[PDB]
């Protein structure tokens, strides 16, 4: 009766209705608090996503082997059963999943089943006996998998992860307050190259970073990093370009930044630090760099050696000295400056061709140049000031600048 | 007494919001599990589609006349018993007839009937023990049909249909991975316009495909071609325009398409093309060029050739880098670029007018350009990209791109 309910209650009209898309470019059907899963449902075989939420004690068909488009699955806070010819096919097709386990058996044990697998988003929370957790461990039958997200409050990572440390490559663990432990188990880390840590209170930086040899990107998200002394061992991710610590409390940069040169994206927003040292910008193929909300007292002249940079956010600050030596390089595309105590926009900012966004909202300027029409990438959007200093530009150049 | 019944559950006012549209803009009632048709829906008359889906053996009443607008009737399962007089109306009126079914009794002999039918569409198996192609032998009387669609998983095109193709126009054939025994027997049919093999499972295109002069779209969806070699004959069909060579094999692009020259709905995605060739580019009448879902190393510089194009489409293709070629053309409308390893967006979108649309979601899109707010006819809407990304840009020319959106 429940199922004859389901199929009688949505129409497939009604499904058509709920058509829409999702966060990775899929046909996704919204099923909020059913009371089943329809063979309605099922009857639409265009789908490339599905979407359940505490939809609970819901056995999936055969049926489902109608519609082969599927490649996302989100099974959200609902315990599902399963039937074998779904095993099959969803062995065979699926590889995104998306699950949320408010309770722990709301999280189903078949997900491990699968080979075909590839991202997987972990949302919920965990208790204190995480090693119990024989679902983790099962992840040995998935072989392509290479996306993992876990939002839980997760201390130690699990086993799981060191054995299918081979073919994974994406991590992103929201911990929200809770303390990460054990980190041997992400020593042994091997092929992973994307790891996001947010709110591990990892004080320092472990020797399990450094163990990875292949990590294209690092973030310490949330993590109170007081010092950075480890990064001797960073020189071992040469494929380490981004370094995305912000939020931070480092509050002095050291030399130690010499070690890695392949560093690209470099966010340090509203970080601690006090001085930048002459030994952030040796490393010339640095071209993302942040500071946003941060308290520099000064900028010191060393930065014209970041010739291919591409984007210098220190806004916020309170640096009240800008040296040319930044307007003197030109490859600089982003270059935001915003709320800082400077003083005047330099007039001979028309030099830097390749400067695409100049954030330096906030400053305290007294009148602009008549230059901006030298810059080729400077708009009053790129170039955000409060308005009392948009309404300085001489009429022939408002002529000028109106037509860009 | 449940005709009764029903006449009064199912009143006009409810049926006047259970009208929808399809997609060729039609006004339309979807009539599911009932027990057979209200007269509360013969009553209306701006009805253009009825949809007889599953309603048991349902007798049409001489009220259909009250349907003046009636031209199309899907019977779905559901076979249709008539009289004379709402046969005449039918037979002066109803112009397209897509009959589903699961039985060969379930097929009413009088659909054979109509004069003014050009629009059939048959799904269902039709090989049978002595009604292989003999029930279909009354389609010599319908001498106004052009479409005639046959999703009937058969073997072979009947002979009767070869007949009727004298003045059929269009032909699509869904066999559902059953290979058609052609024996270049579609040379009858020299008014055929849109030959669509649909899943036809052919691996190879047949010398009738080519043979007949009067194709202008020739969608050969999931025939399973390896090789597509067969384009160098189709040079004699000027009339051909949109080959719409999807859901294929085709691992590598001969540059012999270089020939075809007339192409413009060139369609070729969802394949494992290797790359497409400068060669391919050699026709610049290409105005809409579909490669999504495709194994593509890069996309060549010769694509300024085609000032034509409009909607480019590489969707989840291998693109590292997007050439100013790209952007060199000026007609763009949709760019499908989503799902891509596109470093970055360079500024040049800024020349583009055109663009309505662009799929931008997901990629290695490390900002979007300010320049994307020099494009007049993009919106939100068409501008589909994630949401951290859309506020990279200023907040100054978002507000712009919301005042135009909502208005």
């Amino acid at each position: 009766l429940k199922q004859l309910n389901l199929n009688n209650e949505w129409t497939p009209d009604k499904l058509r209705q709920k058509l829409q898309t999702n966060a990775h470019n899929r046909l996704e059907l919204p099923l909020i608090m059913l009371s089943g899963l329809p063979d309605t449902v099922f009857e639409i075989t265009e789908l490339q996503s599905l979407k359940l939420e505490i939809i609970k004690n819901v056995m999936i068909p055969a049926t489902i082997a109608q519609l082969d488009n599927l490649q996302e699955l989100c099974l959200h806070q609902c315990s599902v059963k399963i039937h074998s010819a779904a095993l099959s096919f969803l062995k065979e097709n699926l590889k995104v999943l998306s699950v949320k386990f408010d309770d722990m058996r709301e999280l189903p044990p078949w997900m491990y089943g699968l080979r075909n697998l590839e991202e997987l988003y972990l949302v919920g929370s965990l208790s204190h006996d995480i090693s119990k957790n024989v679902t983790l461990e099962s992840l040995r039958d998935l072989k392509s998998l290479k996306i993992l997200s876990i939002k839980s409050n997760v201390s130690k990572i699990p086993q799981a992860v060191v054995d299918v440390s081979s073919h994974l490559q994406k991590m992103c663990v929201h911990n929200d307050g809770t303390k990460l432990v054990m980190l041997n188990n992400l020593k042994k880390m091997t092929n992973l190259t994307e790891l996001e840590l947010v709110h591990c209170d990892l004080e320092r930086i472990p020797h399990a970073v450094f163990s990875l040899l292949s990590l294209q990107e690092l973030d310490l998200k949330e993590n109170n990093l007081k010092s950075i002394e480890e990064i001797v061992s960073f020189q071992h991710l040469r494929k380490l370009t981004v370094l995305k610590l912000w939020y931070n409390s480092i509050a002095y940069i050291p030399e130690h930044i010499k070690k890695l040169t392949s560093l690209e994206r470099l966010f340090f927003s509203h970080n601690k630090v006090e001085v930048l040292p002459s030994h952030l910008f040796l490393c010339n193929k640095i071209r993302y760099l942040d500071l946003s909300y941060n308290d520099i007292r000064f900028i010191p002249p060393e930065i014209g050696v970041l010739q291919s940079l591409q984007y210098f956010s220190i806004t916020c600050n309170k640096v009240e000295s800008l040296p040319d030596e930044l307007y003197f390089c030109k490859k600089l595309k982003t270059l935001k400056i915003g709320k800082n105590s400077l003083s005047v926009l330099s007039p001979k900012i028309g030099n830097l061709l390749f400067l695409s966004y100049l954030d330096i909202k906030g400053n305290h300027f007294e009148v602009l140049p008549p230059e901006l029409g030298d810059c080729r990438a400077l708009k009053r959007a790129g170039l955000v000031v409060e308005d009392a200093l948009f309404e300085t530009l001489p009429s022939d150049v408002r002529e000028q600048m109106k037509a860009d | 007494l449940r005709q009764l019944n029903l006449n009064n559950e199912w009143t006009l006012d409810k049926l006047r919001q259970r009208l929808t549209k399809n997609a060729q803009d039609k006004l339309e009632l979807h009539l599911f599990m009932l027990s057979g048709i209200p007269d509360t829906v013969f009553d209306l008359v701006e009805l253009e589609v009825l949809k007889l889906e599953l309603i048991p053996d349902v007798t049409i009443p001489p009220s259909i006349a009250q349907l003046t607008g009636l031209k199309e009737l899907w019977l779905y399962h559901t076979a249709a018993k008539i009289e004379a007089p709402a046969l005449a109306f039918l037979r002066e009126n109803l112009r397209a007839l897509h009959i589903k079914f699961t039985d060969i009794k379930e097929i009413p002999l009088w659909i054979y009937s109509l004069k003014t039918l050009e629009e059939l569409h048959l799904t269902g198996n039709l090989s049978a023990e002595n009604n292989r192609y003999i029930v279909i032998d009354g389609l010599r009387e319908l001498k106004r049909l052009k479409v005639l669609r046959l999703k009937s998983n058969l073997s072979k095109l009947p002979q009767v249909v070869t007949d009727v193709g004298v003045h059929l126009q269009k032909l699509s054939i869904n066999n559902e991975g059953t290979k058609l025994i052609v024996l270049n027997s579609l040379k009858k049919m020299v008014n055929l316009t849109e030959l669509e093999l649909i899943r036809c499972d052919l691996e190879r295109i047949p010398h009738s495909i080519f043979s007949l002069h009067n194709l202008q779209e020739i969608d050969l969806k999931d025939n399973n071609l390896k090789t597509i070699e067969e384009i160098i004959s189709f040079q004699h069909l000027h009339r051909l325009t949109c080959l719409k060579l999807w859901y294929n094999h085709i691992a590598y692009i001969p540059i012999q398409i270089g020939n075809l020259t007339n192409l413009e709905r060139l369609y070729l995605n969802r394949n494992k093309i290797e790359k497409i060739p400068t060669q391919l580019f050699y026709c610049r009448k290409l105005r809409y060029l579909d490669l999504s879902h495709n194994n593509l190393t890069f996309l060549p510089a010769d694509i300024g050739l085609l000032q034509n194009l409009q909607n480019l489409a590489v969707t989840a293709n291998r693109i590292e880098a997007l050439p100013p070629e790209l952007f060199q053309c000026r007609k763009l409308r949709a760019l499908h670029l989503g799902n891509n390893v596109l470093q970055s967006l360079p500024s040049r979108v800024g020349e583009l007018t055109n663009l309505t649309q662009i799929e931008l979601r997901g990629n290695r899109l490390e900002c979007l350009p300010v320049e994307l707010g020099e494009c007049p006819l993009l919106k939100r809407s068409g501008l589909v990209v994630e949401e951290d990304l859309f506020s990279t840009l200023p907040p100054e020319v978002k507000e712009r791109l919301w005042r135009a959106d909502k208005e």
